[PDB]
RNA sequence: UGCAUGGCCGUUGGUGGUGCGUGGGUUGACCUGUCCGUUGAUUCAGCUAACGAGCGAGAUUAUCGCCAAUUAUUUACUUUGCCGAAGUCCUUCGGUUAAAGUUCUAAUUGGGACUCCCUGCGUAGCAGGUGGAAGAGGGUAGCAAUAACAGGUCCGUGAUGCCCUUUAGAUGCUCUGGGCUGCACGCGUGCUACAAUGUUAGGACAAUAGGAGCGAGCCUGAGAGGGUGCGCUACUCUUAUAAUCCCUAACGUAGUUGGGAUUGACGUUUGUAAUCAGCGUCAUGAACCAGGAAUCCCUUGUAAAUGUGUGUCAACAACGCA
């Protein structure tokens, strides 16, 4: 999208709805670098929640940096997407915040 | 344990401690559990606050003496020395060594000091006996330091005065320095 | 000439840096009374303390 | 050493449901919230099993806040529900203050049979 | 050109913080939620125009410590039995596909500790104690929110915009040689000492790493070194009987057998090269008698001493990481 000259609003909102939507329990979008301005500033668009800490990121939180040469500037992309744990799917454990009592 | 006696020479059955005085015979540490066949042990003293009290008191004097960046750690070589020491102070006076150590033990320490004008506070007996070992073995790495004598007589030198009450003492003439200096801030 | 107190309850802690304690003592003496003093080291109740001095107790709380 | 939120809002829940099992002993209970409640690791479940007992012994004594076990709820509502024999609000002659009687005739219901003063 | 940028990292600050949905307050910036005790902790407790979801903290991961199941007679050992050597009537060594194993050794699955227990203090929790391998986050690490610093790096990059260089007598690349090691002087991190709690001489237990380079044993030479190259693709073979400490002597308070800088020569290894590299040998034998004003690090297997590996490496550690 970024090299075709769409808003970063909107390049984002396409992905982050797009995830969301397929089957996950969070996103995170970063597009840093410089748009507009002669300076650079960080977009940071999020949805849903993101485990950021511990163990627990490494197993559940796929994540991918990368990067746009422009005829401008170099921008960076960055996309940190959570999964929700399958029973046995294609992770299988849950987080180990969480605990779940039974039905009485 | 029938016989129980240090360096398996001296024995802990003398050292009348209800005969030392009134008070500061209690953080002395030598009641029973203190003695030991050798004063070398594994120490789990330091944990928490008032446990240096239950370990031996001839263990302590050798930590001491342990000073300064050279002798830190080696307590066994620090073992040699106070034996060295201990037929030194019983081979001449002939009084077992135990008893005129803890009379040195005893008297070093000053009643009060200058707690920062500056006010004269009183002491703990756990803080007396701490700074009796100090004065001690702090005078007698000073004096042999330089002086062509081995530092197990430079340490019977100091004992055996310190018991005695002498001014010949880097222990007992530093307490009465200190021990004024409280008396004229007061 | 050297009198011994014995420290009934310590009520807490002073000086500018945390230095020192202070505690009630009643005498060992015998005489009898309650001086509140301000100990240097550290203190477990029932300790007895020397003092050159059995007057002057120490200042406030 | 503080009982986080999770192992607080979990032992609350646990109690809630499952009164019936548990006891005073902490290792039973240990294994009570192994089966109750599906746990990641152990140290979790020593923790919830921990506050699990600490709140049996305050169970012990008068009702906790916040936290409702179903035998409690069947014996609130026996407690609730019956009411003495007698109104209880029969004197039956009824003490009443000078000013007051006074009030009982501007009604226009002084001779009530109800008496007066002192 | 880091003041055009990407990524990565340090820092503010690894402190306890940060801000959404609906509701309420305010014209509005904005506030409330996110407020009398407790905790390392916006940690819990409870107040309450707020109620409810987050992220960080915690949980989790890794290791160290204690357990007993599961395996192991050619990669670890032990016991007993055999055959040796000495002792020479029962003690100690070395060997063994030889029978039984698992206390040491190696590493997978689980168990274990929770303020549960008791006593004081104030429900949340706190202090002490018993037991216990371990007791108060069991110890130590790892991971670590949002919001920013024109802090660092275009000398890491086929990460890169623009500027200029390609006039090749190049700012491309490469060969010989020299620099970054030049010294009237000022500061930072370190090392070795000033000795006798020592040095000199002689005698008597580790762990973690790495290795198709490590390099066995036996010869040669005072020494460094040199020759021959057995085992090992490694718990098997190898670097590899560590050093403070300990025990017998020598010295004798002196700039002294303390101290080992600076210089002269000979004997060598690595390398295309020793001119500024390291090792050995004999000589030379300095400043330093504990350091002013100032300042740094540290609470338990910690400080301090004491060595050993590893990273760089043909050769060279006073340095870093263990």
């Amino acid at each position: 999208k970024l090299i075709a000259r769409i808003p970063a609003r909107r390049a984002a909102y396409s992905i982050i709805r797009f995830v969301m939507d397929a089957g996950a329990r969070g996103c995170e979008v970063a597009i840093s670098g410089k748009l507009r301005g002669a300076r650079a500033s960080t977009s940071k668009y999020k949805e849903g929640y993101m485990v950021k800490s511990g163990d627990v990121t490494k197993q559940f939180v796929t994540q991918a940096v990368g990067h746009i040469p422009m005829k401008q500037a170099t921008i960076g992309i960055r996309v940190l997407i959570m999964l929700a744990q399958d029973p046995s799917g294609i992770p299988k454990e849950s987080q180990p915040d969480v605990i779940k009592v039974h039905e009485a | 344990m029938e016989g129980v006696k240090l360096f398996g020479k001296y024995d802990y059955s003398d050292v009348d401690f209800s005969q030392l005085d009134p008070a500061l015979v209690d953080y002395i540490s030598v009641h029973e559990k203190q003695h030991v066949m050798v004063p070398h042990t594994a120490g789990r003293y330091v944990h928490k606050r008032f446990q240096k009290v239950s370990c031996p008191l001839v263990e302590r004097l050798c930590n001491h003496l342990m000073s300064r960046g050279r002798n830190t750690g080696k307590k066994l070589l620090a073992i040699r020395i106070v034996e060295h020491a201990f037929d030194i102070i019983a081979l001449s006076t002939g009084q077992n060594p135990i008893v005129t150590f803890v009379k040195g033990v005893q008297y070093c320490g000053a009643r009060e000091d200058s707690t920062r004008r500056r006010q004269a506070c009183d002491v703990s007996p756990l803080r007396r006996i701490d700074q009796a070992l100090s004065l001690i073995t702090e005078g007698v790495r000073k004096a042999a330091f330089r002086s062509s004598r081995n530092i197990a007589e430079c340490l019977a030198d100091e004992l055996i005065a310190a018991s005695n009450n002498d001014q010949t003492s880097y222990a007992c003439r530093k307490k009465d320095e200190l021990e004024r200096i409280a008396k004229s801030n007061r | 000439q050297v009198k011994l107190a014995v420290v009934k309850q310590v009520i807490g802690r002073t000086g500018s840096r945390g230095g020192v304690t202070q505690v009630r003592v009643e005498f060992l003496d015998d005489s009898n009374r309650s001086l509140v003093r301000n100990v240097k080291g550290a203190v477990r109740e029932g300790d007895i303390l020397s003092l050159l001095e059995t007057e002057r107790e120490a200042r406030r709380l | 050493r503080i009982r986080t939120k999770t192992t607080k809002r979990a032992a609350r829940l646990v109690i809630e449901r499952f009164y019936g099992q548990l006891s005073f002993d902490f290792q039973d209970n240990k294994r009570v919230c192994d089966a109750v409640a599906d746990i990641p690791s152990k140290r979790m479940r020593n923790k919830i099993a921990g506050y699990v007992t600490h709140l049996m012994r305050r169970l012990e004594r008068g009702p906790v806040r916040g936290i409702s076990f179903k035998l409690q709820e069947q014996e609130r509502e026996k407690r609730d529900n019956w009411m003495p024999t007698t109104s209880k609000l029969n004197v039956p002659k009824i003490l009443v203050d000078p000013e007051t009687k006074e009030m009982l005739a501007a009604i226009g219901l002084g001779e009530m049979e109800g008496v007066e003063v002192f």
